[PDB]
């Protein structure tokens, strides 16, 4: 079962949507995988929204990213499966953190925005 | 007392103006003994508070900024007297010390103690550094008595303030080190306490350190990279810098330093993150242990080379002629390896005649041979025997890629 | 090498070895264990054996311990090697004159391999003689 | 001739166990040799 | 190289000198044995 | 044990150089300008020297071939090559061993 | 199973020599002391 | 005093309208304060990318460099800005200041000063609002 501190966890459909978005971004180079890269993105400001893995053990290695997001007002979720996330990113190896980055002239801008909105809805 | 430090912070911030700093300097001067002394005293006094930090985490970046500003000011003052000095000596404290030494005077034209003072008084000055400094002096330093005595006085003042600031910073770092096993236990476990302090101090808080992404950590606490100073090492680590100096890296051989260093950085970062996450007095320190173990394992693996392989045999020499192929597609490839028609011609040498040689400076030996037609030979050269496109030396995949990269870099530079 | 190459105990064994390699060629080294030249040859062949493996095979014979094969060389008996395929003796003309056996040390591992290769080729063809690529004519 | 190692041999005989002998680490080509062989050969594949 | 570098600086644009210094400081190799050239010029660099 | 030249020695010898230069009144060699007058010719010369080695030989090994290819590239896209060279001079502080 | 052991030791002997040639240390871990010493001696002799 | 809030606001603005050079300028200014003193060059690069080397962004960068007291670089930046669009003002002022700081001299600038000023440029505009000359205005700005 998934971690309590990994919050907000997505729901299934939402998770799927997010992964699709990630995949799209990966194809368009508008994504960055990896805790450290996510952090970098956040620092820059380029992060549109952050996707983490709930099933990161030891969860602690993420649980700065959420804080960062909060302090930068970037929405964020955890999805459940790090394997799935990795696959979406385009990496066989299992991944914990990714960042869909900003770029006005993306084909997938609209889609990304939708996902962002959804993420925001979750937060409270 | 306990209460002062926000005032100190405020004072530090007020300095965050720009050079020229003159009445500002005077203000700056005032700020110095007022504040930069009391803090030291407080530090010296054990048991004043444990929640000084995160105000010491708030202040250290400010302090750093202040120091930088001071350094800049100093450089401004000195430039046009000794422009290259900044280039030659990076570290601001060190620079200040050098300046002081340079000003000192007495037998400084010949030799004080000139090249003695540097080594002892400006502690850090390494032989290489010193040599470069000397060279610079010989060329670029003007040594015509200072633009004014006033100017000299000002620079002295700057040095005094800057030095004091540096001392304060050092004290703070020491304090952090003393505390760290409570601050960032995991990091300490991974690396060592002094190193942790150095890293953490540089960052700001542990939160700051965490925020720093792994790749950056390596080059925290590097000696600012002077182009003239040699760099390459058998190690292949480019970063040097605090972490690299740790046991965890420096215990293994030089083959593994680079990879090991890289590993360390990421694990250090992870540790920092963990520390940030955990609330005071949890001091879990299990993840860090695991990481350390893993690091060790990795190192061991790197050290341990591959098994001797079964010395792969030659194939049974059988003489098969199976191929028989041809095809525009397949011809080309093979055209690269086939002797060309002009080479075939060359390989024929006319029989009687003293057959035509190109004296190439490296070796005259070379006979064209019956490539060049009789009449042609009698007159001059040929581009009919510059025939082929199908063997014009093309690059490798790797080489091509490299060239592309280079081109890209060039383009970037041009922008 | 001692541990690297396989060594033979008796003449019968040797004969069996010679017969029973159908596919590969068979270099026997007839030599007195404690000699310099023989030792050198063994060392050379140790290296070669692994390489040539899929086409040739190397064996050792203590000539004092196994005295069956003094038919091969009329009791000249220096520390030699001999070449075999389908239980036929294989004849490797160097300069030396002893087309039968190489009774001399070659130092170039690669060279050794090449000569072995040549003899293998000859054997496959059916030839009994084979001219070495190299000359020799020094090491008699 | 071979005298300087006799003592060493004796020492070895004295010290080692069977278990130790059994667990002698099959040695890795510390001067990464086969890689180099592969690489030169590939460069100068004729 | 330090002495050399500064000497060069008296006759080339410093960048060039720096480049030269860096080049004379490479990892040399030989059939599985390195060393690094922290000192002592490389004779075979075309400018050398 | 550090550089065998002690600082005094360096000072002596550096000084000797500098004074000599002063005496000769020497305009220092400037960085190859982005649009150098004798650029192209120089490049050509360089490439010829590089080639030299091969002018004889009839086969090439792989490294040699690569070198030749590079030379050709330089010749054929001269401008690009020049730019690359300039970049290297500026920056490249590190090198294939 | 001594033949196998002998074979292994041959490789070790070779490999230390190789290392020496390269100019790299032969810091093999699990090897027992006296064997190691013997190997070192051998290498020294070879060098001589 | 509140800087984090400002930063947040800037970020929001960027998210909403990424291209708007003034937001970028503001961000740059914030960075120059010296909270990070890092992620600085990268940020600048980003700004340049988004603003297609916007006239004003370059100027801002130059100013920041001026503040940091690396003066040749600042001058270069200012020159670039000028090239991008000379009609804008504050840039000129900045250049003049840089020159003053350095040993360089103003004759060339004066010669090239034939082109317009209060067309655009914030400080310059403000000064104008506060007259009819141009060199006088420049002098005032310098002061």
């Amino acid at each position: 079962a998934p971690n309590p501190k990994a919050f907000p966890l997505a729901d299934a459909a939402l998770t799927q949507q997010i992964l699709d978005v990630v995949q799209q971004a990966a194809n368009l180079r508008q994504l960055k995988k990896g805790a450290n890269e996510a952090t970098k993105t956040l620092n820059r400001g380029i992060s549109e929204f952050i996707i983490m893995a709930a099933d990161c053990e030891p969860i602690e290695i993420l649980l700065h990213l959420p804080l960062l997001c909060e302090d930068k007002n970037v929405p964020y979720v955890f999805v459940p499966s790090r394997v799935a996330l990795g696959r979406a990113c385009g990496v066989s190896r299992p991944v914990i953190a990714a960042s869909i980055t900003t770029n006005d002239a993306s084909a997938i801008k609209t889609q990304i925005y939708a996902v962002k909105d959804k993420i925001e809805t979750l937060l409270i | 007392p306990f209460e002062i430090l926000p005032e100190s912070i405020e004072l530090f911030r007020t300095l965050a103006l720009i050079s020229p700093d003159r009445l500002s300097l005077s203000e700056t001067a005032q700020i110095l003994p007022k504040i930069v002394d009391l803090k030291r005293i407080l530090q010296q006094q054990e048991i004043d508070f444990i929640k000084l930090l995160p105000f010491f985490n708030e202040i250290i970046p400010l302090i750093k900024s202040n120091i930088k500003l001071m350094h800049n000011f100093l450089i401004s003052l000195y430039s046009r007297r000794f422009p290259e000095l900044s280039s030659l000596i990076p570290s601001p404290l060190q620079y200040s010390k050098v300046i002081s030494i340079l000003e000192n005077e007495n037998y400084s034209k010949n030799e004080s103690d000139e090249l003695f003072f540097h080594l002892e008084n400006k502690a850090k000055l390494t032989r290489e550094q010193i040599l470069v400094l000397t060279m610079s002096m010989k060329t670029s330093f003007k040594n015509k008595e200072p633009l004014d005595i006033k100017t000299r006085t000002q620079i002295l003042e700057a040095n005094s303030i800057l030095e004091n600031l540096w001392k304060l910073q050092e004290d703070i770092g020491q304090y952090i080190a003393s505390k760290i096993s409570i601050i960032a236990p995991n990091v300490c476990f991974l690396v060592g306490p002094e190193i942790a302090a150095q890293l953490i101090a540089h960052a700001g808080g542990v939160l700051e350190f965490s925020r720093i992404p792994s790749c950056n950590i390596a080059s925290i606490g590097k000696n600012k990279h002077l182009s003239h100073e040699l760099h390459t090492l058998e190690s292949g680590v480019r970063q040097e810098g605090y972490l690299f100096a740790s046991d965890m890296i420096q215990k293994f051989p030089v083959s593994v330093h680079k990879q090991m260093l890289r590993m360390l950085c990421a694990k250090v970062s992870l540790a920092a993150r963990v520390d940030a996450g955990q609330k005071n007095g949890d001091r879990n320190t299990v993840l860090a242990h695991k990481w350390k173990a893993e690091l060790s394992k990795k190192a061991r693996k790197l050290s341990e080379a591959p098994s001797i392989s079964e010395t792969k045999a030659l194939p049974i020499p059988e003489d098969q002629p199976k191929k028989k192929r041809a095809g525009r597609k397949f011809r080309k490839y093979k055209e690269k390896f086939r002797l060309s028609h002009v080479r075939q011609l060359q390989n024929r040498m006319e029989f009687g005649k003293q057959e035509q040689t190109v004296l190439d400076s490296y070796g005259e030996e070379v006979g064209l041979g019956m490539s060049n037609t009789s009449l042609q030979q009698a007159v001059g050269a040929t581009s009919g025997s510059r025939r082929s496109a199908g063997n014009q030396a093309k690059l490798t995949k790797v080489m091509k890629h490299r060239i592309s990269e280079a081109n890209q870099q060039a383009d970037e530079f041009l922008i | 090498a001692s541990v690297l190459l396989p060594q033979l105990r008796t003449g019968w064994h040797v004969d069996q070895a010679i017969v029973t390699e159908t596919k590969r060629l068979v270099v026997i080294r007839f030599g007195r264990k404690n000699d310099r030249q023989c030792m050198i040859m063994d060392e050379l062949l140790s290296s070669i054996a692994e390489r040539v493996r899929n086409f040739a095979v190397i064996y050792l014979c203590d000539i004092d311990e196994v005295s069956d094969f003094d038919e091969m060389y009329e009791l000249t008996d220096p520390m030699t090697v001999m070449f075999f395929y389908h239980n036929k003796h294989m004849m490797c003309d160097f300069g030396t004159g002893n087309n039968n056996k190489l009774n001399f040390i070659v130092d170039d591992k690669q060279e050794m391999i090449d000569i072995l290769e040549t003899i293998f080729r000859g054997a496959r063809k059916n030839k009994g003689l084979v001219v070495s690529p190299y000359d020799y004519n020094h090491k008699r | 001739g071979n005298v300087d190692l006799n003592k060493l041999t004796e020492e070895r005989e004295k010290l080692l166990q069977s278990q130790i002998d059994e667990n002698l680490a099959q040695l890795t080509k510390n001067a990464s040799n086969p890689i180099q062989v592969n690489k030169p050969n590939a460069a100068t594949d004729a | 190289f330090t002495l050399l570098n500064r000497l060069l600086r008296l006759i080339v644009d410093p960048n060039i000198a720096d480049y030269i210094t860096a080049k004379n400081n490479v990892v040399i190799n030989f059939k599985d044995m390195s060393h690094v050239n922290k000192y002592g010029l490389i004779r075979g660099l075309k400018f050398a | 044990n550090g550089p065998e030249i002690t600082p005094e020695e360096a000072t002596t010898i550096f000084s000797v150089m500098v004074e000599w230069l002063e005496s000769r009144s020497f305009s220092p060699i400037p960085f190859p300008p982005l649009t150098y007058k004798n650029d192209t010719k120089i490049l050509v010369l360089a490439l010829e020297d590089l080639k030299d080695v091969y002018a004889s030989k009839v086969r090439l090994n792989a490294s040699e071939r690569e070198e030749l290819a590079l030379i050709e590239e330089a010749y054929d896209n001269p401008h690009d090559t020049l730019n690359r060279i300039k970049k290297y001079l500026l920056t490249q502080r590190v090198f294939k061993p | 199973i001594r033949q196998k052991k002998a074979r292994t030791i041959l490789q070790h002997l070779s490999e230390a020599w190789r290392c020496w040639k390269a100019n790299i240390p032969w810091d093999v871990p699990g090897m027992p002391a006296p064997i190691k010493k013997i190997i070192e001696r051998y290498i020294k002799s070879k060098a001589d | 005093g509140n800087l984090d809030q400002a930063e947040l606001l800037v970020t929001q603005a960027l998210q909403k309208f990424p291209s708007n050079a003034l937001l970028w300028v503001e961000q740059i200014k914030l960075f120059k304060h010296g909270n990070k003193s890092s992620l600085k060059k990268t940020i600048f690069q980003d700004a340049l990318r988004r603003t297609q080397n916007d006239h004003r962004v370059l100027l801002e960068i130059g100013v920041s460099f001026y503040a940091e007291a690396q003066y040749e670089t600042s001058l270069k930046w200012l020159e670039r800005a000028l090239k991008k669009c000379s009609r804008y003002g504050d840039t000129w002022v900045w250049l003049f200041r840089t020159y003053a700081r350095l040993g360089k001299d103003t004759v060339d600038l004066y010669n090239m000063f034939d082109q317009c000023e209060p067309t655009y440029g914030p400080e310059w505009i403000a000064a104008s609002k506060n007259c009819t000359p141009r060199e006088i205005l420049l002098r005032l700005m310098n002061d």
